RNA sequence: ACAGGUUUGGUCCUGGCCUUUCUAUUAAUUCUUAAUAAAAUUACACAUGCAAGUAUCCGCGCCCCGGUGAGAAUGCCCU
RNA sequence: CACGGGAAACAGCAGUGAUAAAAAUUAAGCCAUGAACGAAAGUUUGACUAAGUUAUAUUAAUUAGAGUUGGUAAAUCUCG
């Protein structure tokens, strides 16, 4: 069973920075890196290109990126797998009810 | 007749394993056949057995 | 580095303090430098006899037979050692140099007894 | 019969006989010192730390296994007499594979005689120390185990350090191990110095050279001198286990058995000097009459 | 060492290798000792290949 | 990051050049193995045959 | 370090002492927590302490944190198989989140000791080389053998110029 | 004084001069700054001359470097860490530093001087002497009859047709020397 | 760094500079022998010798060892 | 980057001009090892081995000369 991508990237969570190209999402990825001097972790960012079939990503979304086995272009190594959070519309994974901030829009009962 | 130290080795491991059969350590020279140096070598390609 | 070719070779790499030599049985590439980079350390050899009069050889036979098992070539003195050890049959030039020495010992016993006369 | 050190009787008895002294067990070491760490504790946590210290002291009190004497091995795997003409000194070939137990290693020797022979026990030991260096071990044999150095050291009452010397330096079944072990037990037998090794892990060695050599003298006398009844009774129990059929054993057993009975009966039926054992069993008895 | 594109010596030119002498007893004896040698060795080699196959495919 | 961008155009040129010039200048075996019998000297290869082969 | 209000966590020790190690499936980890409530309390504590330990021990694993999106705190896990784990962290104590994460995807202490054993056997006592990788080097050192000529000049005979001055004459 | 070390250390001259304090107690080294050169001077005693302010050891020639005296060699080694003192600590010249090191070593080796020897468990975990390497194997069918281990350790004189064709090939270059291998070596 | 000297008629404070430690070149003054190691201004120009041969043809080899640090922020690490 | 062009290549071992504060022998062998061929003896190898030259660093003795002496910082007298 051989399907692979040589990139360390295999899965990532990242924000959606821009929609500006056709069927391709510009995704901000944020990792914790240790600064050796201070012994302290900061957010280092990397901008990843992803392929979307639906052209489904509004700007500012929270998106789960899946590695693509064969690279499309030099800069496209990825595929949008799923949308974790839609911007302005978020459904609680726990209770499955719509929310804005700390406010349940639809409460239990 | 398996070479002396290797013979002692095979005997020692089959001894510690729990097998007491004392049969001689016999090696097969069957596939070791070599053509003498006057044998013309075929120049064609590398044979790929699939 | 990147070479054109070559084989995995089990041989003797020479480290030394100059007039007291010491050898390392070493698994390497044929075209890389003598004491240079190697795949894995196999064994060692001590040329000079110690306080008890023993030339010392440490060999790892599991990995020796794994590398010889993967298609490695052995150098002439490595066959001296592995032959003498009994892990391998004695090399033909050991018995040949044997013959040379024996015959030169008879010829020079006859030289000693031709000179005494 | 099958008595041995590793039998649960000899083990539980040598454990209750040895004793735990957390002062001698855990002792100032001449290692590089670091600053002390402190903590505030409840009563309960102090008892807990106590049981903990005892629990580690148990594994520190672990006794080195005693072994009888190995038999020297000489076997020839091969001969070629055309190789005798080389006229070179011995070649020594050693197998190093990290998984192989050190009892399972192949140590080989090829001599000027052009024969393939297996190396001896001392040679196997020093080769496995050259190519698998272990701390405490000297490749060339220590000068300290010479009788002059040994005796000058015994005068220093260092017996535990020579016993520890032998645990690391040599092997449990080797010749010099049992040599200087039993020699140490000798020089603690002549000076009555047994109580040195009391809280030591070397106690089993004492009781198991001395129950076999059949002098229980100074050990029983030093056990009834410190006013320990259960240790002398347990030592008699040991001489009763490792020697089941004998006059003293089955007679002083089948008749009756207790502190007074078995200790006084194995005092009179052990004949080296019974006057000191009966005088000391008279002494701890008059002092058990005075204090109660 | 030298290189492919380096010029050859003036003393290396008129000299092609002059072979060492042959002795018949020693020679034939050697062809045999060696023949049998690489025989048993090419045997132990295939043995070691069986070993490698065993370790790996039982891994 | 690590990015090295640089063209080499004549890395290929020498390849096509050497290959085509190789196949066009490829020695036919008539002149190649041709030998001077007196000197035991190859005019083409400059290679002097061994002393056992004379 | 003085600045910072719990600087003991910027210690190198505190990073190697905190124990959770992650499986080879776990790749991305999301921490979704809340700012205001007494019901998100231990979670923020989990962020402020343990995320340091986790991350240190798990460098290749991306960890992110989202503030005040969902009204109740949780953990999300994204594995290699596309398995999405959900860990509800609400009134949980700090340690309860620690050990429950340890539970779900840990590595058996056995597995750890086995792996580290595999890497320790990679270091062999018998070999000979530079002080970096091994202990002994040229065997100038080892006991019975020959002392090397830097420390102890050898007998006159064993010198090369001695053998050559004897062979010439 | 002769070689005997205990003589001067038990003596009244010593007990007067050094008191109960260690040797080097009152010694002070003189250098260019607040930080002493990182290892002390090679040898203070040269030819017939002793240089300037001599060491604690070598200013008094009644003190001998031996492995015998526990007394002299005690104060040059730490009590509690049980480690020797480097020459900048004590102030002794390096010749005497080395001589003292070999001394204290030969002292610990003869059991004259204490140190720490730790508890180390036995080498093996389980001892089985039962292996085929320790106990003698079943000596081969080639051993019992005294046969050389392979057919080729025994020299066979070749057929004459093969040898004469081997001459027929090599004719101009041939050096033909009979190869019987005299069986026993020794010579003058 | 266990620190030392140095601003002012003087005292603190801030604050650079310098000394005390260790290593490498070259130079000036001196230098008895041996042993071990290391040998290097110069990608300036190079007199003379040598560093690739082997081998019954063919063929195999012929910057592989060895040299240097010119160039390039080059690259370490990891797929 | 070398198809081509200048032009005629030691950044192999020795050695030589120019230049620089910078100075090893135009030395001996393949006897050990590694490498190249070889069926194989074996052949070649300025890699290497053994030397040779150097206070450049350690060891050791046979070998005594240099700096300092207001302070920091070890140590001074009379003249000029
Ligand atoms: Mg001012
Ligand atoms: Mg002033
Ligand atoms: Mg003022
Ligand atoms: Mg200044
Ligand atoms: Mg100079
Ligand atoms: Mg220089
Ligand atoms: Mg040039
Ligand atoms: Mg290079
Ligand atoms: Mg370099
Ligand atoms: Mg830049
Ligand atoms: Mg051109
Ligand atoms: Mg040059
Ligand atoms: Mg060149
Ligand atoms: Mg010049
Ligand atoms: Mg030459
Ligand atoms: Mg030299
Ligand atoms: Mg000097
Ligand atoms: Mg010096
Ligand atoms: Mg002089
Ligand atoms: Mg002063
Ligand atoms: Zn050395
Ligand atoms: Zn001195």
């Amino acid at each position: 069973s051989i399907a692979r991508s040589s990139v360390h990237a295999k899965w990532v969570v990242g924000k959606v920075i821009g929609t500006a190209m056709q069927k391709t999402a510009k995704v901000r990825v944020t990792r914790l890196v240790l600064d050796p001097y201070l012994l302290k972790y900061f957010n280092k960012r990397k901008t990843y290109f992803a392929h979307d079939a639906l052209q489904q990503c509004t700007v500012g979304d929270i998106v789960l990126l899946k590695a693509l086995p064969v690279p499309r272009t030099k800069h496209v190594k990825h595929e949008l797998a799923e949308i974790i959070f839609k911007v302005g519309q978020v459904i609680d994974p726990v209770t499955g009810k719509p929310c804005a901030g700390t406010t349940y829009l639809e409460s239990p009962i | 007749p398996y070479p002396p130290l290797l013979r002692a080795m095979i005997l020692a491991q089959r001894q510690k394993y729990g097998d007491t059969s004392t049969e001689e350590p016999m090696l097969n020279l069957e596939r070791a056949r070599i053509d003498p140096w006057d044998y013309p070598a075929k120049l064609e390609a590398k044979t790929k057995t699939k | 580095r990147a070479y054109r070719g070559g084989h995995l070779t089990i041989r003797l790499a020479l480290g030394g303090c100059t007039n007291r030599p010491f050898y390392r049985i070493v698994a390497a590439h044929s075209k890389c430098p003598r004491d240079g980079r190697f795949v894995e350390q196999l064994g060692s050899y001590d040329p000079l006899p110690n306080s008890h009069g023993e030339k010392l050889v440490a060999l790892n036979f599991d990995r020796i037979r794994h590398w010889i098992g993967c298609g490695a070539h052995l150098s002439k003195p490595v066959e001296k050692l592995l032959g003498l050890s009994g892990f391998y049959p004695l090399h033909p030039m050991m018995i040949t140099n044997a013959e040379r020495l024996r015959r030169k010992r008879a010829r020079e016993v006859l030289l000693a007894s031709q000179k005494t006369d | 019969r099958k008595p041995t050190f590793m039998d649960e009787e000899v083990q539980n008895i040598l454990i209750k006989m040895t004793g735990l002294d957390l002062q001698k067990i855990f002792k100032p070491a001449l290692q590089e010192l670091k600053p002390p760490t402190y903590k505030l504790m409840t009563q309960a946590q102090l008892e807990e730390a106590t049981k903990q210290a005892v629990e580690a002291a148990k594994v520190r009190l672990k006794m080195p296994p005693v072994l009888e004497e190995r038999a020297p091995i000489n076997d020839v795997l091969a001969e070629d007499k055309i190789l005798e003409g080389t006229e070179t000194a011995k070649y020594v070939f050693t197998d190093i594979s990290y998984s192989i137990p050190h009892r399972e290693r192949f140590i080989v020797v090829r001599e000027p005689s052009g024969t393939l022979r297996k190396a001896s026990w001392e040679e196997r030991d020093r080769m496995i120390q050259v190519y698998f260096p272990r701390e405490g071990r000297r490749i060339l044999t220590p000068v300290i185990f010479k009788e002059e150095n040994l005796q000058t050291m015994y005068s220093q009452d260092q017996h535990v350090d020579v016993l520890n010397l032998c645990v690391a330096q040599f092997e449990p079944d080797s010749a010099e191990y049992i040599k200087i072990h039993h020699h140490t037990y000798e020089d603690i037998d002549k000076c009555g110095k047994y109580d040195l090794l009391r809280s030591t892990r070397h106690f089993g060695g004492m009781a198991w050279y001395f129950v076999n050599k059949k002098k229980i003298d100074g050990l029983l006398i030093d056990q009834i001198q410190r006013d320990l009844v259960s240790d002398a009774t347990s030592l008699v129990h040991l001489y009763h286990i490792l020697h089941p059929x004998x006059x003293x054993x089955x007679x002083x057993x089948x008749x009756x058995x207790x502190x007074x009975x078995x200790x006084x009966x194995x005092x009179x039926x052990x004949x080296x000097x019974x006057x000191x054992x009966x005088x000391x069993x008279x002494x701890x008895x008059x002092x058990x009459x005075x204090x109660x | 060492r030298k290189t492919r594109h380096d010029p050859p010596a003036k003393s290396k030119a008129g000299r092609v290798a002059t072979p060492p002498a042959v002795d018949p007893t020693e020679f034939f004896v050697l062809t045999e000792r060696y023949r049998q040698y690489r025989q048993t060795v090419r045997a132990l080699r295939l043995e070691f290949m069986s070993e490698v196959r065993k370790k790996l495919h039982e891994a | 990051a690590r990015k090295k961008v640089r063209p080499r155009l004549i890395a290929e040129l020498a390849r096509r050049v050497r290959a085509l010039r190789e196949q066009r200048e490829r020695p036919r075996d008539s002149q190649r193995y041709a030998l001077d019998y007196e000197t035991m000297m190859r005019p083409h290869s400059g290679n002097r045959l061994p002393m056992r082969a004379w | 370090p003085m600045k910072g209000r719990f600087p003991i966590r910027r210690t190198l020790q505190y990073l190697g002492q905190g124990d959770v190690v992650f499986k080879d499936s776990v790749k991305v980890m999301t921490v979704n927590y809340n700012t205001h409530g007494e019901l998100g309390e231990g979670a923020r504590k989990f962020v402020f302490f343990n995320i340091p330990q986790i991350q240190y021990k798990n460098p290749w694993v991306q960890i992110t944190m989202f503030k005040n999106m969902t009204p109740s705190p949780f953990l999300r896990f994204y594995l290699d198989s596309g398995e999405q784990v959900l860990v509800d962290v609400e009134s949980k104590s700090n340690k309860e989140i620690v050990e429950h994460i340890r539970k779900i995807l840990g590595k058996n202490e056995e597995t750890l000791e086995k792996e580290e054993q595999e890497k320790k056997q990679l270091s062999h006592p018998a070999h000979f080389g530079p002080r970096k990788y091994c202990l002994r080097e040229c065997m100038c050192e080892v006991e019975g053998q020959v002392p090397c000529p830097g420390l102890v000049p050898l007998p006159k005979e064993m010198t090369g110029k001695y053998k050559a001055a004897l062979k010439a004459t | 004084y002769k070689d005997e070390p205990w003589k001067y250390l038990d003596s009244e001259e010593y007990q007067n001069r050094y008191g109960s304090r260690p040797v080097w107690a009152d010694y002070r080294r003189n250098h260019k700054g607040g930080i002493p050169p990182q290892r002390t001077r090679k040898m203070c005693i040269r030819g017939n001359k002793v240089a300037g302010n001599p060491c604690p050891i070598c200013r008094d020639q009644k003190l001998h470097v031996d492995f015998r005296n526990v007394k002299l060699l005690e104060q040059f080694v730490c009590a509690h860490t049980g480690i020797i003192f480097h020459a900048p600590y004590t102030g002794v010249c390096m010749k005497q530093h080395k001589k003292l090191t070999q001394a204290i070593q030969k002292a610990r080796d003869h059991g004259l001087l204490r140190y720490h020897i730790p508890q180390v468990e036995p080498r093996d975990l389980d001892f089985s002497t039962t292996h085929g390497a320790v106990s003698s194997t079943p000596p081969a069918p080639t051993l019992v009859s005294g046969d050389p281990w392979y057919p080729w350790y025994s020299w066979k004189q070749p057929p004459e047709r093969e040898l004469s064709r081997l001459r027929r090939l090599y004719q101009g270059r041939l050096r033909e020397e009979s190869g019987p291998p005299p069986e026993l070596m020794p010579e003058v």
